[PDB]
RNA sequence: GCUCGCCGGAAGACCAAGGGUUCCUGUCCAACGUUAAUCGGGGCAGGGUGAGUCGACCCCUAAGGCGAGGCCGAAAGGCGUAGUCGAUGGGAAACAGGUUAAUAUUCCUGUACUUGGUGUUACUGCGAAGGGGGGACGGAGAAGGCUAUGUUGGCCGGGCGACGGUUGUCCCGGUUUAAGCGUGUAGGCUGGUUUUCCAGGCAAAUCCGGAAAAUCAAGGCUGAGGCGUGAUGACGAGGCACUACGGUGCUGAAGCAACAAAUGCCCUGCUUCCAGGAAAAGCCUCUAAGCAUCAGGUAACAUCAAAUCGUACCCCAAACCGACACAGGUGGUCAGGUAGAGAAUACCAAGGCGCUUGAGAGAACUCGGGUGAAGGAACUAGGCAAAAUGGUGCCGUAACUUCGGGAGAAGGCACGCUGAUAUGUAGGUGAAGCGACUUGCUCGUGGAGCUGAAAUCAGUCGAAGAUACCAGCUGGCUGCAACUGUUUAUUAAAAACACAGCACUGUGCAAACACGAAAGUGGACGUAUACGGUGUGACGCCUGCCCGGUGCCGGAAGGUUAAUU
RNA sequence: AGGACCGAACCGACUAAUGUUGAAAAAUUAGCGGAUGACUUGUGGCUGGGGGUGAAAGGCCAAUCAAACCGGGAGAUAGCU
């Protein structure tokens, strides 16, 4: 069974967009952001714990992160960095009758 | 039998096939197939090692009893097979106790035959022996060179072996190339030339009719430049040199047989 | 016309990989020269 | 937005590889974009990739790689056994509708399926790194049965014509519906069932193999398609509404038949040929050690589990390989109409585009084309280039020949449309009706309906009927090479190389020979009708003389001759 | 049946023209050869520099080949400019 540590570090935050909204209002959907190794077992005891909802089923995907550019300034001079940001899990979270936040 | 191709086109006009009625149509003995993936003539190392090896046909090994072993059990031939690893045809033989092998087929079997091997077993074509226990003079073919090794020679299509002496522990052979030899007399052999005899009368008819038996193309030595051959250039065709190997070795003539360990069996060399 | 340069990864990998490099010797001693010249990348794996 | 033009076996659609956010929305126009730019594959910000069934991972192995011990090698290291990796190959299961600005076999709706774990019940011999089946395999050719798909008719809805006519042999549109489950037929293969026995399957087996006997061949495997259900559901022309005129919402007719059909399926089939056409696991089966009222196996039911990673977008291209938004390169899949043999070609559909500088002018000259009086190779190194020929059917066709060829030799003639034969023929398909049977996915007869060449006779228009696109120039004498092939990627495609055939020569298997300080490996799991080397080069008639020289083969009496002593 | 015939895909590269600071460091256009085979193609693998591979041209081995490329001996040597 897993413990309750790994639970509380999981979730991460909801997810917020209109094609989250659009699954809440349609399809009872619950969209969250995810540490990125939580597997579908987990993001499932994770919400019906700390939720206190009855979850039908968890749908998952990564999502890549874009390569960002701005500038830094190093001693009265700016330099234009570049580097990519982080990977994500993102969780498409079913629930049964309840409601959420 | 023999047949010429009707010249309907070139590469057709010069064509001789070898038909045989009575080898089998259908698929080989299952049991007795193992694969055999082809080599290039590349060796370990990668490289070529003979030349002129590559492409052909896909071919399938079809294990050949060549120690005939069983001895005392009566076999039945069932039917004259292809065989595409060797010249010859081979039979496939059902033992009474239920077990089949593959043998070369003598030149006068044909389905139904009856062949036996042992000390005992009668002096037939296709009947394997201790040599001595085969008359002197007699023909037979898929000799063994040690005892229990296996059948090594006169294992070709036409080919054949003469007893022509026994002196104590060892027989004197007439080999094919002409070469007397002493075997121990304790080697087996069958009796009979093997079969196929007609393979020599086949006439390949075109350059492709090579390739798909695995012949890559051969090119003359006097043909290259230098670098590559000791049949070097010219302007024009020139030779002007003695004729030797690629490795510069002097072919046409010079031996290179050196086996001091074997040269007691050699009666006679062959001329 | 076909140009020299015809991708695939893993024929790149299998060929200049980190793990290539570390099979035989001499290709440690190329990632050891890399190493030493500070290399951002070592080996074409990514 | 309306016209016009272009592609349409692609310049459309879907991917793999490769790329890596280029995807969608909002904003900006410095730079980038061969011009402008309000636009963008550009800058900035935000969003977007949802899987038990698709793919990867995973189980299995090919070529090959690595390789405990091992065998070799100054060291480094080489090879390799047990093994372990390695797909481009084999192993379980999902379809149809709907939906987003951007994902869908992943979300939703409806209807399914597979594998495994764990319990309950019932019945029970279970049990391998072992045996046997199976998986499991070539090329070519020829049906026949089908389907995708198309055409026409019927049906349903709409229409009655910007200019003569148009209530009809009139016009336009639609006539769709899957996995699964049930049935098991066109076809393909194979005799079946018992009983006894055993020198085989490294051991043993009830399985495989073999040998007898009896008794029925009337049994079984496999298999498209059709049919039923899935589905009184979904979709559906079009209407009725709202509207921000984007678009959203509601309702919803008919939803059949005949003919023609593949390169797709039956078919991993069948026939035939020689050059004789992977492996291993999943799967089925047999026992060994072992376990014995256990454990295990079989079936039904219940329940749970099916994780992880990919999923956006381009993908014959402005996102890949070519320094470029480069006339180049790049594997797979789908393939609609009219002509047509056709995936050629012309014009079109669905769909997609007008190629990121324009505007004028209408000189020489250059480029790409059209046509030319009379002449017709006089041109020129040379008919280079151009022009010409070009289809189908029929008639006819020389020398020479290896009897196959030459040969589409050459050279001719008929081709459109309309009517009749015949309101559509020969042929193809084939319904009702009817007869049988072993009684329905049946058989025989029948001929409705549909489709439909070719020919002959008569007429008719034009300068011209293979009318466009498409589509052989022909003949004569000779050199070389027999022929199909191969080559100097990027100035040489040839008479050069190869070739089947010929000869000489080496090689007795631990073969000669080749790669290797070696171990080993190739030659070959071949064995003198075999293998290597060399020259010649289909075939026909042939291949003369010389062994003094240089090689090679044999011999050894004698002379000379190393280390050593 | 066929290294059979005509001819698209596909694979080549015989002729001409254009192009030659190209649209392109070998192409385009019009013709041309093969097109069931000694064919062609995807994906992997193996052979390494006096070495490989070569139906043989001193061909090809990353736009480089009568001895690749990179680094080193190395500031080789240069009675020559």
């Amino acid at each position: 069974m897993i413990r309750e540590e790994r639970l509380l570090k999981v979730l991460r935050a909801p997810h917020v967009s209109e094609k989250a909204s659009t699954a809440m209002e349609k399809s009872n959907t619950i969209v969250l952001k995810v540490a990125k190794d939580a597997t579908k077992a987990e993001i499932k005891a994770a919400v019906q714990k700390l939720f206190e909802v009855e979850v039908e089923v968890v749908n998952t995907l990564v999502v890549k992160g874009k390569v960002r550019q701005m500038t830094v300034r190093s001693g009265g001079r700016v330099i234009r960095t570049s580097g990519r940001r982080s990977d994500w899990k993102k969780a498409y979270v079913t629930l049964k009758e309840g409601q959420n936040l | 039998a023999v047949v010429k191709c009707k010249p309907t086109s070139p590469g057709r006009r010069h064509v001789v096939k070898v038909v045989n009625p009575e080898l089998h149509k259908g698929k080989p003995f299952a049991p007795l197939l193992e694969k055999n993936s082809k080599s290039g003539g590349r060796n370990n190392n990668g490289r070529i090692t003979t030349r002129h090896i590559g492409g052909g046909h896909k071919q399938a090994y079809r294990i050949v009893d060549f120690k005939r072993n069983k001895d005392g059990i009566p076999a039945v031939v069932e039917r004259l097979e292809y065989d595409p690893n060797r010249s010859a045809n081979i039979a496939l033989v059902l033992y009474k106790d239920g077990e089949r092998r593959y043998i070369l087929a003598p030149k006068g079997l044909k389905a139904g035959d009856q062949i036996q091997s042992g000390v005992d077993a009668a002096i037939k074509p296709g009947n394997t022996l201790p040599m001595r226990n085969i008359p002197v003079g007699s023909t037979v073919h898929n000799v063994e060179m040690k005892p229990g090794k296996g059948g090594q020679l006169a294992r070709s299509a036409g080919t054949y072996v003469q007893i022509v002496a026994r002196d104590g522990a060892y027989v004197t052979l007439r080999l094919r190339s002409g070469e007397m030899r002493k075997v121990e007399a304790d080697c087996r052999a069958t009796l009979g030339e093997v079969g196929n005899a007609e393979h020599m009368l086949r006439v390949l008819g075109k350059a492709g009719a090579a390739r798909w038996r695995g012949v890559r193309p051969t090119v003359r030595g006097t043909a290259m430049n230098p670098v590559d051959h000791p049949h070097g250039g010219g302007e024009g065709r020139n030779f002007g040199k003695h004729p030797v190997t690629p490795w510069g070795v002097q072919t046409k003539g010079k031996k290179t047989r050196s086996n001091k360990r074997t040269d007691k069996f050699i009666v006679r060399r062959r001329s | 016309m076909k140009r020299t340069f015809q991708p695939s990864v893993l024929k790149r990998n299998r060929s200049h990989g980190f793990r290539a490099r570390m099979a035989t010797k001499n290709g440690r001693q190329v990632l050891a020269r890399r190493r030493a010249k500070g290399r951002a990348r070592l080996t074409v794996s990514k």
